[PDB]
């Protein structure tokens, strides 16, 4: 079994900046080794071949170079297409592939518009408490969320859900849920969720008070 | 142009059989060896299965062979999987790939791929959608700007449109990926950014479909007094 | 019947 392993696994560049990706296979491939680019939604397609080989179409900012264990990918000025994630291939023995490099769009650094949203009368009748904190049009990308009860952090029962980087502005936007039953919602009061991002100066907490709603 | 379009998947019930199918144009698909892959967040891309042009030597990954099967009818210009006791960790999206084309090496990798079917193996039911309001208040403003939407909740299986005002409004809405809840079924949000001093004055309609179940849901989003 | 030879008709 040959092991392909690739660094960085996720990359912040602007446009027209150089990048190069590394890829190590566990034991010596020559040569037989194949690099992809893949979008969200979309399959992967053939960029190098054989380590070296440009495959049709493919534009001459893209280059790839190595043999025995250590490749690597490179893009000599990236373009607004070329932001995707890149997976290595080896071809001597059966086919594996690495764990994939993520190239993202750097920008400017905007900080999130935080929003929290008390559930809804009608679910709560239904037994069920859904509490949801928003974060909009956000970089970069990796904003913190986390759910305080009565200055008490929570752990399970909140799941994050994040949309794809926005073609127009770059930015990113990021859902909170915490779902739990009424039950356990009436024994609390206060209901919060912090946000921290590099945009904020300082912490921002949205809460309310069970009941104020 | 080499084109493949995969076919056959969906939701599947564990422990059942389900056959995949690839279909091949722009090429002589019976001169070319052809591959299935897989991925899935868990196991990333995993290859599959390779079958020879003549559709007689066939090799599997350890993860799938004796459960799975490879085949072809080079007739119909069509290649098939056939999955056997499928289990959960075979959810994935399925690709087929064309074998790269003879030359002097003695290795040989792929070139082509098709778009992928999607594989889901679970035991839930067709269930319509929840959808609940994310009600407008002091706690969802952000300067002159409130932030409002539709919760849709516990729903199965895949996907929900959600369109905002029959489609008359079309920017500041941001309408998440779906979440696999433990429950099995999925829960998402759509949320758009308006300006606060329009809604005494505008009215706010969420209309959720899933088509799987025939629910059209068209939900009016009213601010909370808080 | 090695996977990674040849798989194509010549």
């Amino acid at each position: 079994d040959i092991q392909m392993t690739q660094s960085p696994s996720t990359l912040s560049a602007s446009v027209g900046d150089r990048v190069t990706i590394t890829c190590r296979a566990s034991q010596s491939i020559a040569s037989w080794l194949a690099w992809y680019q893949q979008k969200p939604g979309k399959a992967p397609k053939l960029l190098i071949y054989k380590a070296s080989s440009l495959e049709s179409g493919v534009p001459s900012r893209f280059s790839g170079s190595g043999s025995g264990t250590e490749f690597t990918l490179t893009i000599s000025s990236l373009h607004p297409d070329d932001f995707a994630t890149y997976f290595c291939q080896q071809f001597t023995s059966y086919w594996t592939f690495g764990q994939g490099t993520k190239v993202e769009i750097k920008r400017t650094v905007a900080a999130p518009s935080v929003f929290i949203f008390p559930p809804s009368d009608e679910q709560l009748k239904s037994g069920t408490a859904s509490v949801v904190c928003l974060l909009n049009n956000f970089y970069p990308r990796e904003a913190k969320v986390q759910w305080k009860v009565d200055n008490a952090l929570q752990s399970g029962n909140s799941q994050e859900s994040v949309t794809e980087q926005d073609s127009k502005d770059s930015t990113y936007s990021l859902s909170s849920t915490l779902t739990l039953s009424k039950a356990d919602y009436e024994k609390h009061k206060v209901y919060a969720c912090e946000v921290t991002h590099q945009g904020l100066s300082s912490p921002v907490t949205k809460s309310f008070n069970r009941g104020e709603c | 142009q080499v084109l493949l379009v995969e076919s056959g998947g969906g939701v599947v019930q564990p422990g059942t059989s389900l056959r995949l199918s690839c279909v091949a144009s722009g090429f002589s698909f019976s001169t070319y060896g052809m591959h299935w892959v897989r991925q899935s967040p868990g196991k990333g891309l995993e290859w599959v299965a390779i079958i020879w042009y003549d559709g007689g030597n066939k090799f599997y990954a350890d993860s799938v062979q004796g459960r799975f099967t490879v085949s072809r009818d080079n007739s119909k210009n069509t290649l098939y999987l056939q999955m056997n006791s499928l289990r959960a960790e075979d959810t994935a999206v399925y690709y087929c790939a064309k074998a790269y084309r003879t030359s002097l090496d003695k290795k040989y990798g792929m070139d082509v791929w098709g778009q992928g079917t999607t594989v889901t193996v679970s035991s839930a039911s067709t269930k319509g959608p929840s959808v609940f309001p994310l009600a407008p208040s002091s706690k969802s403003t952000s300067g002159g700007t409130a932030a409002l939407g539709c919760l849709v909740k516990d729903y199965f299986p895949e996907p929900v449109t959600v369109s905002w005002n029959s489609g008359a409004l079309t920017s500041g809405v941001h309408t998440f990926p779906a979440v696999l809840q433990s429950s099995g079924l999925y829960s998402l949000s759509s949320v758009v950014t308006v300006p606060s001093s329009s809604l005494g004055t505008q009215t706010y309609i969420c209309n959720v479909n899933h088509k799987p179940s025939n629910t059209k849901v068209d939900k009016k989003v009213e601010p909370k007094s808080c | 019947a090695n996977p990674n030879v040849d798989p194509n008709a010549n």
